[PDB]
């Protein structure tokens, strides 16, 4: 089992999309109800739904947001009545100081929620947070929870898929100091996908609601094998260990018109695909730390065997010098057309991320040295004093970048 | 005629697929509950270092396929199994400071490898093999042979019935690796140990019987 | 297997009705469904053609151009689903310099495409290249793509159809650079098919359709045994040892309304006919190097041997002095009528050809005296400081017409 922490509104939206793939997936009705030629099905349903004695399913998801609008929309929508009432949570009444300083102000009510949540799994896994960097509100919040569920629960993976603020394009003009704090916490507390609106739109390109689509079908093909199980690979944990920040590609990222190149894809032309700078959703010899390697359909081991031959004769890639691949393959759900004979997803640790932080790090020593927009961070409580905060968080960046 | 009525009325086939598959999901839970003994504990366990013999009652019109010496065999490849599962585990339920995580993914990489080399590359190929078999039984004999063709070989493509002191034990002595790295959380006496015993497999194993190559690359 | 690099307006062309004859050799359909009277089909297809999953075949090909319209057109012909829509690139937005800067800017995708096209096959041959070398587009992006194609896979046949510019009609201005620059590449790069306009158009009166209809069915009447594996020359490396420039010549090259004098068409007769300088498509007691004919439908090796004691005797041919023919056998399609009883097709090498050169050449030096158009060349990287390209270009085919 699992959960869901879902902060401000591009967590909001994601969790919306993500829940939509998910009931899709498991042929789960709009209004919780089972179709009829679902009810025999096989698919495991626990890991992300809890059945009601109404025969309804109820995601393990709870909805946190410092602004109605978005939550109130979500509950106009024809899949309002899926989510749980109770779990829900709207503030009464764009800073990270502010978010932390509500998440403090707001502690009981949440962990209300989430131990409730919680004490309904015999076999609770991990967290999974969706949540963006650059806002106030994600970014703040995501931060204070991070912390004090690190604290509360020392036996639990956290999971999250960090959003990054786009840097081609110049949105949140206080993003540096969100971004490095957000990050201080991740190193500090996150177990273990990174994300970032510059690379995920070109690749889109090449609303918010197809690329939240994207996003929740790479977040949906992660958790496949967990979903339904097969002989390995039968835990997050295994996932976490086969690999330990994070990078995501998926192969059939094809639009609903794109379907008329019908593709004979092998398994091999796949993987290879996989592997390209191009379909890695983001944007000094750099090498890989780990590569994963999910395939959903028809397979045989002997076309990955050699698959794996070839790319390895042909050193497509590169390794560390100072350590020692991972495929895994899976079932497509009965349900969705198969319009891809097989399909790739991929998820790799590379050093070349490193450069991520560089950026921002270069973004934030850019505006500390003149003070720009500090009068806001000086109202809250935290940084009414001092800015201790900030370097430290600055310098755990930059040890982590030299760890890389 | 016999085969016909053995499909269902005393459904022989069906017994069988559920017998290889309440072993080799479910047994994902019954397991991990061992890990953190007594005899009467597992049962309500399962019904929810190197023992825990499993058996199983079969009616009498399927007895003489699934003799009594064929339910050891079904048990032998379940206790190898488990152990596999167990270092697997056990390297990943947790989560020169640093420099152990180096000796774990040296680690729990090669202890992944093995493992997806007994399931998918053997305990899946013969087995997608045997179906396709036994759906084409026109015979009460050789229902027992190709059956029997499918045992006496998983037990040797999974190295378990002979060259056990020759090669098979060198598995099981790094799998002790899994074990006194896992309570320990003399580290520089580790790699060299592990450099040396991995290297003793590889140069040990190189003698490749071909089937071995599939795994031979780490 | 095989790879088609077909480039400009002429490429583009020849490559619609080069796979337009095929799809009518083998029954393949517009859409690339196969007919049900070939399901038992006993043709080989992967030559040319690779199958789908939604068993439809997609050729081999990649199309590239400087401009749009030409492929748009292609587009919406009956043929246009057939192609692959990912393999196809046209440029965003007639110089050889110009060509080659931009072959130089867009290395990437081309080359990522042409990989991706090379891993689908397990046993790829060779390169076959379509272009003209007038034209700025055929000639810069053929010569980038050749350099860069035997620098990266040094283990592959190339072989082009080059189509030279007409003479007796004065279409290029600057076709001098164009063809001289594209020959220097051809030298020292390509592994092995000349073409003109003129003696084309000649022989095709004694549109751009019919003249490369014809261009088609020699190309198709040259891979035929290939396609139709047999006893010998079951290679296009068997074909290129057999001869090694090149010329071409097709008996049956026949209207669809000519079929009326059904004349009883012998092997001799055939044989005999491709000798002749007229039926050779192109236009010093010259002599010849290498003569090969491939003949289809039914043949006695009796009256191929007869046919070839008397040509020797009759003497109508002359060769080298210095050193020691060729007589092919393959079988037509099942399906395209056989109105010829007895077909041939001759590839020649003849030292005729170097006369050829010695036009352009002479072309060349009547301009390079006086420097005329070479303010556009001036623009581009290539030719921004000097010229020497164009020197070493002239004294290479000055070194190839001596040998010759």
């Amino acid at each position: 089992e699992i959960i869901t922490l879902q902060l401000g509104q591009c967590g909001n939206q994601i969790g919306f999309e993500f829940w939509k793939q998910l009931c899709a997936e498991h042929g789960i009705s709009p209004e919780g109800i089972v179709e009829e030629f679902a009810t025999e099905g096989t698919d495991r349903k626990d890991v992300f739904f809890y059945q009601a004695d109404d025969e309804h399913y109820i995601p393990r998801a709870v909805l946190l947001d410092l602004e109605p609008r978005v939550i109130h929309s979500i509950l106009n929508s024809p899949y309002a009545k899926l989510y749980n009432p109770e779990n829900i949570y709207l503030s009464e009444h764009n800073n990270w100081a502010s978010g932390f300083s509500q998440g403090e102000k707001i502690h009981e009510d949440i962990f209300d929620i989430i131990d409730r949540e919680a004490d309904g799994s015999d076999s609770l896994e991990g967290f999974v947070l969706c949540h963006s960097i650059a806002g106030g509100t994600g970014s703040g919040l995501g931060s204070y929870l991070l912390e004090r569920l690190n604290d509360r629960y020392p036996k639990k993976l956290v999971q999250t898929y960090s959003v990054f603020p786009n840097q081609d394009e110049m949105d949140v003009v206080v993003q540096p100091y969100n971004s490095l704090l957000t990050l201080k916490r991740l190193t500090q507390n996150a177990d273990c996908v990174v994300l970032d609106n510059t690379a995920l739109n070109r690749i889109a390109t090449d609303s918010f609601s197809q690329i939240n689509q994207l996003v929740s079908t790479i977040m949906s093909a992660s958790t496949t094998t967990l979903r339904y199980p097969g002989y390995m690979n039968n835990d997050l944990i295994g996932l976490i260990a086969s690999l330990i920040f994070l990078m995501t590609g998926y192969t059939p990222l094809t639009t609903d018109q794109s379907v008329a190149s019908v593709r004979k894809t092998t398994v091999l032309d796949v993987m290879r695909r996989l592997l390209q700078p191009k379909n890695v959703m983001v944007s000094t010899n750099h090498c890989y730390i780990a590569i994963l390697n999910i395939i959903q359909g028809e397979v045989d081991p002997t076309q990955v065997h050699k698959s794996l031959q070839r790319i390895r004769e042909r050193k497509l890639a590169n390794f560390i010098p100072w350590g020692p691949i991972q495929v895994a393959l899976s079932r497509k759900s009965p349900y969705l057309p198969s319009a891809h004979r097989v399909s790739g997803l991929m998820m790799a640790n590379h050093t070349s991320i490193s450069s991520l932080f560089e950026r921002t790090c270069r973004q934030y020593d850019k505006l500390r040295k003149r003070e720009a927009f500090l009068e806001q961070f000086r109202k809250e409580d935290m940084f009414k004093d001092n800015f201790d905060e900030m370097d430290t968080s600055r310098e755990i960046v930059q040890q982590l970048i030299d760890e890389y | 005629n016999l085969m016909q009525t053995l499909k269902k009325d005393y459904r022989l086939v069906e017994y069988l697929q559920a017998m290889r598959n309440f072993f080799l999901d479910t047994m994902y839970d019954f397991y991990t509950s061992i890990f953190d003994q007594n005899v009467s504990f597992l049962n309500v366990q399962l019904q929810e270092l190197d023992g825990l013999t499993l058996s199983y009652k079969v009616p009498w019109p399927v007895d003489i396929v699934i003799s009594l010496e064929c339910q050891k065999i079904y048990n032998q490849v379940f206790l190898l199994l488990l152990q596999i599962k167990w270092a697997k585990y056990s390297l990943d339920v947790l989560l020169q400071i640093h420099r152990m995580f180096l000796l774990r993914v040296k680690l729990m990489h090669f202890v992944n490898s093995l493992h997806n080399y007994i399931m998918t590359r053997i305990l899946h190929s013969t087995g997608l093999e045997f179906q396709h078999q036994v759906e084409e039984a026109k015979d009460l004999d050789q229902l027992i042979k190709i059956h029997y063709r499918y045992l006496s070989t998983i037990h040797d493509r999974c190295l378990l019935r002979e060259k056990v002191s020759f090669v098979k034990e060198a598995i099981m002595k790094v799998l002790n690796l899994a074990l006194m790295f896992a309570d320990g959380w003399s580290i520089e006496k580790m790699e060299s140990d592990f450099k040396n015993c991995h290297m003793f497999l590889v140069t040990i194993l190189n003698k490749a019987f071909p089937h071995l190559e599939s795994l031979a690359l780490s």
